[PDB]
RNA sequence: GAGCCUGCGGCUUAAUUUGACUCAACACGGGGAACCUCACCCGGCCCGGACAAUUGACAGAUUCUCGAUUCUGUGGGUGGUGGUGCAUGGCCGUUCGUAGUUGGUGGAGCGAUUUGUCUGGUUGAUUCCGAUAACGAACGAGACUCUGGCAUGCUAACUAGUUACGCGGCCGGUCGGCGUAACUUCUUAGAGGGACAAGUGGCGUUCAGCCACGCGAGACUGAGCAAUAACAGGUCUGUGAUGCCCUUAGAUGUCCGGGGCUGCACGCGCGCCACAAUGGGCGGAUCAACGUGUCCUGCGCCGACAGGCGCGGGUAACCCGUUGAACCCCGCCCGUGAUGGGGACCGAUUGAAACUAUUUCCCGAG
């Protein structure tokens, strides 16, 4: 093949690990997204998406779970069936930077109050 | 007709034939270890890709 | 039967081979007495007249250098050829003698036995070098 | 015989999945080389600060490492498929051969 | 100025599997999904771009490309224009 | 070679190159400039077998060099004037006239690998040559 | 700037009034007292550590402490 | 100061390619200017076009043909190198990395607030000691992190090597190339050591420490992360960072060969010798290191140089590569001189395209 060198094999693996993380971070930023870890193994990739609330992003009998498993297998070049999502939640929110970020935020863009909801996180 | 006139200058070499994968600038590109972004971006993802200060 | 005694200048790395003969004091193949700083003769030259003509003859020691510059290969043979031979004196030899050729070699020069750990280091931005600044 | 690298980003994981693996192979009792330590890469990319052209020439210095680790094993190609199942771990890349 | 044999093309892939992935760039030759047909970049961009505005098909980006995902009532809007029974149902749902 | 002083040796080795004239010798390429770096012409008359000696000398130490490494042997610092000085290789055409020569005395091989070893006469005529050297001081 | 900080002078004296016969006069004895008794994840903190309590040890024999 | 290389004013006027002008403006915008893309400049093909009729066009600087859900079928869908960094965010510079901030309890004051957070010594340091209506802690500092200096001690190496005796020439000695025996000095990288004012002397609230000697790889250094914050100091021209406004189909996205690389004197930083004499020259000779490489380049034909052709390795401790680097070292030449000093100004290669020399080389040029 293209013969990948590990120069630029890493570098190829960290953009993947970041264009992946960015857009997670505008589609699932409302479910309370905290960041993806990849496990590179060959006709098996689970990549586990990290949420503090993931019984709304599987749906009725998971349908956003399975848009994000065809999302990336079409941009990013994964063949049918050799790619593997799940969805974990997570715990201890409160620890989670990125989480209490969006939280705020989403209620700071109404013009309710800028002490109330800073103290709210606090 | 006005396929044969738009966009016909060759994309071969230039500083325009190529631009950042993020933001779709065509200055401070960084053609390194196949990056191929912009310098003003690589800040932002040096740690998601994983070039972190070790010093 | 043999030890491999390192000397390490700026970047020249000379380890030097001992062996017993009758007068040969040659460097990469090279005799001692011939390398191309002519200047820098009597360096080279500086572990026999201090040492001991009749304690010199009977040692045959051959050095490969690599790295550094010309200078720092020329200070990185006289450690090599000074630290092997009194290495040799501690560990097929008496300390008797060992201390000896120990004390005459560090009266004169330390650094012929002792490395520099003086190293060129990091440039840092907004300068030419490491600390002028432009 | 089969030379199994590992090229990694981290050297705690590196040598830990290197450890587990010499250990999961001469309980077999099979000729194992010993870990050579490949020399490591660092990736420096010296970018400007500041996105724009005010600032006193501060630069910003980055770096990646890259640790490689060769493993040689001469054994049967069906007595080491399921070694390399078990010392798998992320950020190290296993390359079987 | 769009065809309408690639009109069926680029709805019914977007139908059979409910997400449609596009990089954006407005001079590119043919789309790497539609490779079978020459369909420019802009059919796919631009066609699918009125979708949107109709409110017919969700959009997310990550620099470059569309991520494209099928609504329930986008869904319904296909049903008749691609004429498949209500019986059916795409892969993503 | 070596165990003689080596700017003596090929002042010494470039005499019996030319009391044996059997070198190429080309007729334009001995009265051109030597190296793009250089400003003239070398000043000795008989460069040509100088550098020769000096060719033979550098595959006695080192082999399997070729003609692409062999101007970089002859390299040096090219004046640009104004502009900061930097290295540049000495001549492809001068090292490849005076390796076909050597071949022709039947002192180098050819070789995939580019320029071999000396052949057993190349390195038998060295040693004698450094032997006289030595016995002249 | 051989000054030691709060965290080398508070850990010398509370390691000498919870453990005064462990350590004498020698640093590298008193080195090998604080791996066994005290958690530190640095190599050069501990050596500040037990030197000053070296100092301290000193201080002692001659007379009481401040 | 001298010639010149670029940067910004000033001039020029199709437009000289815009911001930023003390520190903290002027090889800055990772901006070393042929096209790109370039925002500037002027000409044009153009619905490769839409939320509630042909695209063409050998004839030309107009004759006719074909496709058959996209044509002002009749007030908003949207693009952004267009403005506002004296509207912004994110980042960054600077104050200043100078060492400075904060809480509880207690004390003082009606109170805002103050004490703690200090006369002195010491320390790079709000670092300690000491003092003390304060006590006890936190942030910063330090610690920490990656580097380098040694470890003949260990863990391992045919993708790194030496060392032992055998086929290659000379005079078995003395030097090289070619093959799988022992282990690791040399090489690489893992673990763990080593250095703490520890020892002696001197000076010191004999505290904090400081100085000189030893022993010793060092009495030790170079990065990074860097506080309470502040500035109207930059960034809208780094972004599918953004509010608003201007401009929005004769277009404030392109693009075509391109125009934009522009001078009567003043300014910065930087390369290049002079005022050969410690230098230029010529020929020797001989030593690096990080880093990159799908492009790096190895051998063979042939140019004087710059090039060209076929054959090959390397996605890499595997090939370039033992990276034969320059200065330097050695021999000769030059010599009260604008000289052999000074290098200003007057055939090949890259690409679609170098004119206003892209670079490179040759001779002339001084
Ligand atoms: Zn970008």
């Amino acid at each position: 093949a293209v013969q990948i060198s590990k120069k630029r094999k890493f570098v190829s693996d960290g953009i993947f690990k970041a264009e992946l993380n960015e857009f997670l971070t505008r589609e699932l930023a409302e479910d309370g997204y905290s960041g993806v870890e990849v496990r590179v193994t060959p006709t098996r990739t689970e990549i586990i998406i990290l949420a503090t609330r993931t019984q709304n992003v599987l749906g009725e009998k998971g349908r956003r779970i399975r848009e994000l498993t065809a999302v990336v297998q079409k941009r990013f070049g994964f063949p049918e069936g050799g790619v593997e999502l799940y969805a974990e939640k997570v715990a201890t929110r409160g620890l989670c930077a990125i989480a209490q970020a969006e939280s705020l935020r989403y209620k700071l863009l109404g013009g309710l109050a800028v002490r109330r909801a800073c103290y709210g996180v606090l | 007709g006005h396929q044969q006139l738009y966009w016909s200058h060759p994309r071969k070499y230039g500083q325009g034939s190529r631009s950042c994968r993020v933001c779709s600038n065509r200055h401070g590109l960084i053609r390194k270890y196949g990056l191929n972004m912009c310098r003003q971006c690589f800040r932002q993802y040096a740690k998601d890709i994983g070039f972190v200060k070790l010093d | 039967q043999s030890v491999q005694v390192f000397g390490r200048k700026k970047t020249a790395t000379a380890v030097a081979h001992c062996k017993r003969g009758n007068g040969l004091i040659k460097v990469n193949g090279r005799p001692l007495e011939m390398i191309e700083p002519v200047t820098l003769q009597y360096k080279l030259l500086e572990p026999l007249l201090l040492l001991g003509k009749e304690r010199f003859a009977g040692v045959d020691i051959r050095v490969r250098v690599k790295g550094g510059g010309h200078v720092a290969q020329v200070y990185a043979i006289r450690q090599a050829i000074s630290k092997a031979l009194v290495a040799y004196y501690q560990k097929y030899v008496d300390e008797a003698s060992k201390k000896e050729i120990k004390d005459i070699l560090i009266q004169y020069d330390r650094t012929l036995l002792v490395a520099d750990p003086r190293r060129c280091e990091s440039k840092k931005f907004g300068g030419p070098g490491a600390r002028a600044r432009y | 015989r089969i030379r199994i690298t590992l090229t990694s980003r981290n050297v705690k994981s590196l040598e830990k999945v290197c450890a587990d693996l010499i250990r999961g192979a001469k309980e077999k009792s099979l000729k194992v080389k010993g870990p050579v330590r490949m020399p490591t890469k660092t990736l420096r990319i010296t970018t400007r600060k500041t996105p724009c052209g005010e600032g006193s020439k501060t630069w910003d210095r980055f770096q990646m490492r890259i640790h490689k680790r060769l493993i040689d094993l001469h054994s049967p190609s069906e007595i080491v498929k399921q070694i390399t199942s078990i010392s798998i771990e992320p950020g190290v890349e296993v390359e079987v051969t | 100025l769009m065809p309408k044999k690639n009109r069926i093309a680029i709805y019914e892939l977007l139908f059979k599997e409910g997400v449609m992935v596009a990089k954006k760039d407005v001079h590119l030759a043919k789309h790497p999904e539609l490779a079978d047909k020459n369909v420019p970049n802009l059919h796919v961009m631009k066609a699918m771009q009125s979708l949107k505005s109709c409110g017919y098909v969700k959009e997310q980006f990550a620099w470059r490309h569309f991520y494209w995902y099928l609504t329930n009532e986008g869904i319904q809007y296909l049903r008749d224009f691609l004429h498949l029974p209500p019986e059916i149902v795409p892969a993503t749902l | 070679v070596k165990d003689v002083n080596q700017q003596e040796f090929v002042r010494a080795l470039a005499a019996f190159l030319k009391k044996s004239g059997k070198l190429k010798v080309p007729d334009w390429v001995d009265i051109v400039k030597l190296a793009k770096h250089k400003e003239l012409a070398p000043c000795d008359e008989n460069w040509f077998y100088i550098r020769a000696a000096s060719t033979v000398r550098h595959l006695y130490l080192r082999g399997g060099v070729g003609v692409g490494s062999m101007t970089k042997i002859y390299g040096g610092r090219k004046r640009n004037g104004v502009c900061p000085s930097h290295f540049s290789v000495g001549s492809k055409n001068v090292a490849r006239k005076v390796l076909q020569a050597l071949e022709g005395l039947k002192m180098v091989e050819k070789d995939p690998n580019g320029g071999r070893r000396l052949t057993p006469q190349g390195t038998r005529d060295l040693d004698r040559i450094a032997g006289q050297v030595a016995a002249a001081s | 700037g051989r000054v030691r900080t709060k965290t080398v002078k508070k850990a010398a004296r509370v390691i000498i009034e919870k453990y005064y016969t462990r350590l004498g006069n020698d640093f590298h004895t008193n080195k090998r007292v604080c791996e066994e008794i005290a958690i530190i994840p640095s190599k050069k903190l501990r050596n500040k550590i037990a030197g000053y309590v070296t100092h301290l040890m000193k201080r002692i024999q001659r007379g009481p402490v401040r």
